[PDB]
């Protein structure tokens, strides 16, 4: 009984995310390069939910251009957003919130009940 | 949905603390204002229709060419839609007055406004006139704080549209 | 989130209509009570610490075993949690009371709560008990304050109850 | 990911063998059509905006309720999402068309979609309808271009169809 | 520092949005309240001293042993401190009334309260009595909303201490 | 952050004293003006879009080079930024106006703005100009409303000015 | 700036690997196409002006009311701008042909397009016509692949505008 | 799996955009090249066996001691494996030619190469010779671009091994 | 990033003009060389491992102390870094070579490198040396291939050199 390599991935539809491409902001970044990190960050950090024009956070991503803040600081600004609160936390229970924060902030899920506590 | 009351709860909740005097003060504000707000809503709700007709109409005066054949303003379907739409704007405004926050407006009207409008080639301009015309009429039926409130919300949309 | 006003709106929206005059009169009335409503909340928040403290004492006098080795409130670590939880539930209840709507309480707090407790091995029964103990103490304050203009708060008092009870039920 | 070539490889691999001469000739031929294939894609991408715009208009003329209060395309926010979705589906289809393989479409785009739609309450049937509406319009362009050397694109046209249909089916 | 006004600004600032009607309603609430608040502060500020004496005193009645030699209540330095401390609590409370938020209290008194108290072995209990005694006196000089306000803040501390 | 009230407190704190009666009377009167103060703010926010739109037009009519290739407002991308910035500054100014204190505007926005602009090669002078253009338009509204109770707003108007000017200066 | 060559470098660079055969193949593609692309650019560059006149004009035919007083199309300044703008579009297109990527277009024209247009109340529609009219003219001076290329880029904008 | 076609899709997909001219140019590159690539594969596929024999052999000449008893090259099982392995390398190479990318190589052979080799004490060196010997033979049956392609891929492995 | 084409564009843009006919002819010519250009790159990438290996051996034969205790290439950990670095520089150089522009090399790779090396106590001189050693070996391959159509690559060869040299200089 034979399986193509990457059969395990294609079942479970983890094919896209299994090995996952990293996006890095680089020095003297171009205008298109930054746009791509933003695009990525909003997809991971936010949930794969839809960010409409109104939703976007102008001030945080302006600082990301001109290197005032790093991407780690960009992520922190995104995470403390009416928008992040409105989705995620305000409707969720603390168990569902903490489990969501693991994932968006770090790809893993929570390893144990202690971590939740 | 963003109203005064929901917000203070939210803020309290974030910090993880009981509602203290700070927040109640705020709440109190919302409640005392309500009397005026509520009044305004009763007034708009009643004259709705008349406001709508007047607006739609206006738009056409402002942009005659819309009514010509092969344009968007042309043929009843479109006119019907145009009416419907403005009704909505109004409806929501009333809601917001009563809810005591922009909440209702934000979630129904504003969020996604741009893209919708882009994809169907609705010109913000039009809506705006509608609103303005309205604002002008409302500026007769109301007065004092009731009026003030009505304006605020009406404008809020103008700004969102533009 | 949601509260009394917003709720009514939403309903109205699906009908596709302006708010019914009848419906306004619910809200109009609701406003009038505000002052009462507020004081109620104020009373809880002002007494918070105590409310809990009290309820706890009574809880542990009844169910001695919780605090005995092998029980769920032992050792310190656990005890701490148990106190913390009580408080939270209270906090939310208050929130609801202000909003004039259960929602906030349901969504943040009650949703999944039972199951959590279960997975941990926390005895849901006892939790519920605590909630009631709290309820009674809390009402105590709401209903007997000092320097407040005298009048009838019953309406509010009952709504308070309900919130506590929703909690008790869903946990239990 | 996968595409026509890669796929054939993988098959060959499980047999454990070098590629059959017969099998090469599939790929050899596939190459020859490239130019046609490309133009097809180019046609979609060039007309994208419109394809959608169009389909939408028709979708909403048919299923009036979607745009009525209580429907799934109301209010604005929802409408916007629906438009975005249509675009995404299209985008993928195109991708597939270039690859010469459904896979990409199935995995990234269709995978999970039904369940999502269910959770949201979005009516899968209507979605499917939209996809078809798109299909027809799209083919329209693929099949009737200007300034391209005249010849037969049918083969490609049909494959295009299939992609659209896989979509329709899995959503539905 | 958390006051009504600062918060709404903050919230507006985070979202990146103009102050709309929502927030102003809240602000209106504060400033409306202020009249009562301000009154309360004038009352406390004036009787300060007398309140302090009374409190310190009380504490000793409540906990006689403190005044015995080898204890904390014993020897003037300590008494001086004891006075000073309560003064502070009071001072801040007034501040908070005027500022229209708990802000002043939170940042001066509350933050770090526990650890300070632990390291110097100040028993929360004491402070509490002080406050309670105060509350009781204030419950004469004031009335109606002014009173209510005074209480709120006084309590806020009780809860933080306990 | 800070505002009129908080500020006075802080001062008093370092002296170690209760608030001076004199000082209260600043705040007492400040309260009285509230209503005016509020309307002022409301006026800006209500007209925001316009204020900017207007200012921009005038800015570009004057400094035509900004919008020519090689200028700082070209191409689109840049233009967009320039508009966005204007708006922000406005937003903060309003905030200050409500607070009754410059602080919020200076700390959040002005501190370091000049240097940024410099590093980018944005001409600070032009920025400043824009800010003034805005100022005038804004005052225009603050000072000429309809359906507000007629009275004297000067006091507020001037304070508004100052805020705008702090901005202009620190940028410039 | 996004061209074929820059992209493959970027991708290679991200993974941290040398350019292998995969990428070169791609590059090769770009270079083969260039001959056609370059030809197209020579053709547009030469007829620029004439294309522009024709377009601007068209727009007015399509939207007569623009030329009426108190409108946007009215008074020379505006016409001048209108011309300028279209020139730009064209200019960039040529660039993109030569660069062998949308890059130039994206960064100059597209990014920020929406907001600019909103704030100054330029209707995308207009531009579009301009382009279409152009496309039609170009559809004479060019042929075969050169043509095809020209179209691609022209369209790319239409889609971005709409 | 990394081929030209998959990559451009991927890149397009990440940015969230349609395949525009940029990517198609690249694709075109892959397809034009294919003719040469395909030719090369037909040539290797046919001579497979002979290439394999030759290689295995070579290795032993290069490293006589392997064939001595108590070594790795010794005893048929090992020889069989040795053969098998090289076959694989070849097989994949052909695949990669046809797929028009290193992908097939990367995913089958390269990923995990080191650790496998470490744990079983396969010396990279060996493989390398095999390849080199091959390269030399291929350098007769092929010519011009077909050849060039063959090399590229063969090397790619050499570098990965080393 | 940038490269030969994009660069010329940008220049043209600031002038505000279509590309000069003269300027086109640079690019036109550049295209013609492509095939040569490509092979050059291909040669480096194909031999990468070796290029380095080689250079290293020679580097360490010359500067024995680097590999002695107290030197900068000792112990293993450091040695590893040193190898890695060499490679990187190479990688970039190649990139540049394809682009037809130094930029990529300067901006990602060379910028700040000197100072780093300094802070660590890495001897910049030696680094530079390594880079040259690499250069010569690399050219070796570029310039002496087999199965390539014979012709003149000098032009490319020199440009290659320059890249290596920019590296050497900025490090040194
Ligand atoms: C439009 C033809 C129909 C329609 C669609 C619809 N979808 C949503 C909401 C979502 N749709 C998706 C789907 C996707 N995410 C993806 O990445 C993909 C492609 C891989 C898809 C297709 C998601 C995730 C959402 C949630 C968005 C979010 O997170 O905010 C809605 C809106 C429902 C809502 O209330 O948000 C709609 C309307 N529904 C119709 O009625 C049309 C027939
Ligand atoms: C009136 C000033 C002009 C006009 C309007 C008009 N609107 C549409 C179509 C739509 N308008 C809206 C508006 C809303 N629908 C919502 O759900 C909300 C939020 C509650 C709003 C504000 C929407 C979304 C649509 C698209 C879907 C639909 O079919 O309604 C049209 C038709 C456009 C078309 O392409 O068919 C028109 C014409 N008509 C006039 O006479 C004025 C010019
Ligand atoms: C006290 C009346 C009873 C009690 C409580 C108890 N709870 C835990 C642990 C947790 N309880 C919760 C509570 C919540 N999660 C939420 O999201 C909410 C609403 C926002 C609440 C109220 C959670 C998250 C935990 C798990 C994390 C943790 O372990 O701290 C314990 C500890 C369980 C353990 O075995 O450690 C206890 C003891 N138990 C009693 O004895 C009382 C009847
Ligand atoms: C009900 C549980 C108990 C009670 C309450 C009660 N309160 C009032 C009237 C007022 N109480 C307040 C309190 C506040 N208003 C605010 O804005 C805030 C937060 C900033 C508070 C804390 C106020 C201002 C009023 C109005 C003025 C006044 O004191 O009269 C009443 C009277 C009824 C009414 O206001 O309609 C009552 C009954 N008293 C009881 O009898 C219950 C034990
Ligand atoms: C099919 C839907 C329609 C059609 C297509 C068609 N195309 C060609 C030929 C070519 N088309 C292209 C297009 C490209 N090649 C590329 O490299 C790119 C990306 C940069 C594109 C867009 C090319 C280069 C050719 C070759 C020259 C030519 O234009 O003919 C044909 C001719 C047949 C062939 O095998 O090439 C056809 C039929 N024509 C139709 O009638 C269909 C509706
Ligand atoms: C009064 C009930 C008792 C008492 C008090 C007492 N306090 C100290 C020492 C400290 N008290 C405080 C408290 C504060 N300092 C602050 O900055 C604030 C916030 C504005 C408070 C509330 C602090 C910090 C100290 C530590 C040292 C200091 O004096 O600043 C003492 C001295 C105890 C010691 O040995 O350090 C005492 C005794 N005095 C009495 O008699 C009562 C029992
Ligand atoms: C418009 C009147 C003038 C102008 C503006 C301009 N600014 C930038 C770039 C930036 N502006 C800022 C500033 C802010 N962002 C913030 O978060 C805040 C509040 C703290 C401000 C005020 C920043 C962060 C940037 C850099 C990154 C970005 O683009 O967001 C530009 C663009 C410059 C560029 O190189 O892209 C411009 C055009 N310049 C003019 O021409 C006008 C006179
Ligand atoms: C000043 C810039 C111009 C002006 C203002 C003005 N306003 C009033 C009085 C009021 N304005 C308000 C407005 C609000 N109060 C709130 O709570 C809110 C937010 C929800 C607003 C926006 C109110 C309620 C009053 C009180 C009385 C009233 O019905 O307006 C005055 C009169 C003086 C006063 O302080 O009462 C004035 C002068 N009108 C002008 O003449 C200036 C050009
Ligand atoms: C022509 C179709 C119509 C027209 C045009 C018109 N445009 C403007 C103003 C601007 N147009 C642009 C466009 C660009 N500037 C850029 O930097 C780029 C990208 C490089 C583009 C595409 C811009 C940015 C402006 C604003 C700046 C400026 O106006 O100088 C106007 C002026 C409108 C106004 O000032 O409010 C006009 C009128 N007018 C016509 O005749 C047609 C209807
Ligand atoms: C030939 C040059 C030498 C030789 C080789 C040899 N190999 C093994 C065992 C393995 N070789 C590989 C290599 C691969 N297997 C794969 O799946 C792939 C990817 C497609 C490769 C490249 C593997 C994985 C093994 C280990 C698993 C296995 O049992 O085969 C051996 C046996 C090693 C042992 O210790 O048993 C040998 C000897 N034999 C010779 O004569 C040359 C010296
Ligand atoms: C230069 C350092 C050496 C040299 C180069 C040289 N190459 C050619 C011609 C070609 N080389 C290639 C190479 C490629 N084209 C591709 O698409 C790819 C990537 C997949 C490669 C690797 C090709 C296709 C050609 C054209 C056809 C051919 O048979 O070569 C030449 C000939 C001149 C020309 O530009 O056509 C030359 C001179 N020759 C040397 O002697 C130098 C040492």
């Amino acid at each position: 009984e034979a399986t193509p390599d990457a059969a395990a991935q294609t079942k479970l539809g983890i094919t896209a995310v299994a090995p996952d491409q990293a996006v890095e902001l680089r020095p003297n970044f171009g205008e298109a390069e930054v746009q791509a990190v933003i695009r990525a960050a909003y997809k991971q950090i936010f949930g794969n939910t839809y960010i409409l024009e109104a939703d976007r956070v102008v001030i945080a991503e302006s600082l990301l251009r001109n290197g005032s803040i790093s991407v780690r600081e960009f992520v922190r600004l995104l995470a403390k957003s009416d928008l992040y609160r409105d989705r995620f936390f305000r409707t969720a229970s603390n168990n569902r919130f903490i489990e969501l924060n693991f994932k968006h902030f770090l790809g893993r899920a929570p390893y144990s009940q202690a971590e939740i506590g | 949905m963003k109203t005064v009351i929901t917000e203070v709860i939210a803020s309290a909740d974030s910090q993880g603390r009981f509602l203290n005097n700070t927040e109640l003060q705020a709440a109190n504000g919302r409640f005392q204002r309500a009397t005026a707000s509520m009044e305004a809503a009763r007034a708009l709700t009643s004259n709705a229709d008349s406001l709508v007709k007047g607006a739609v109409q206006e738009v056409y005066n402002k942009f005659p060419y819309l009514t010509q054949p092969g344009q968007m303003g042309y043929g009843d379907t479109n006119q019907a839609k145009c009416a419907r739409d403005i009704s909505h704007y109004l409806r929501f405004i009333t809601y917001s007055l009563v809810a005591g926050g922009t909440g209702p407006l934000d979630d129904y009207i504003v969020a996604g406004l741009r893209e919708v409008n882009r994809t169907f080639n609705l010109s913000p301009s039009w809506y705006i006139e509608a609103l303005k015309h309205i604002k002008g009429k409302v500026g007769s039926q109301l007065s004092g704080q009731p009026l003030t409130e009505a304006n605020a919300y009406i404008d809020y949309c103008i700004n969102a549209l533009s | 989130m949601q509260d009394a006003f917003t709720k009514a709106i939403v309903a109205a929206d699906l009908r596709g209509s302006f708010l019914s005059e009848q419906e306004l009169n619910q809200l109009t009335n609701l406003v009038k009570e505000s002052n009462k409503r507020l004081d109620a909340v104020n009373a809880i928040t002002g007494n918070a610490a105590e409310i809990i403290s009290d309820a706890a004492h009574k809880l542990f006098a009844e169910q001695t075993d919780l605090i005995r080795p092998g029980g769920n409130a032992y050792p310190n670590r656990r005890m701490a949690a148990c106190l913390r939880d009580m408080e939270i539930i209270l906090r939310y209840v208050s929130y609801a009371l202000l909003a004039g709507d259960a929602s906030v309480l349901e969504d943040r707090c009650l949703n999944g709560l039972k199951e959590t407790y279960v997975a941990l091995g926390t005895p849901t029964r006892s939790v519920a008990r605590a909630v009631q103990l709290m309820k009674e103490t809390a009402i105590g304050y709401v209903n007997s304050p000092s320097g407040v203009t005298r009048g009838d708060c019953s309406a509010l008092v009952n709504e308070a109850a309900t919130y506590f009870d929703k909690a008790a039920a869903s946990i239990a």
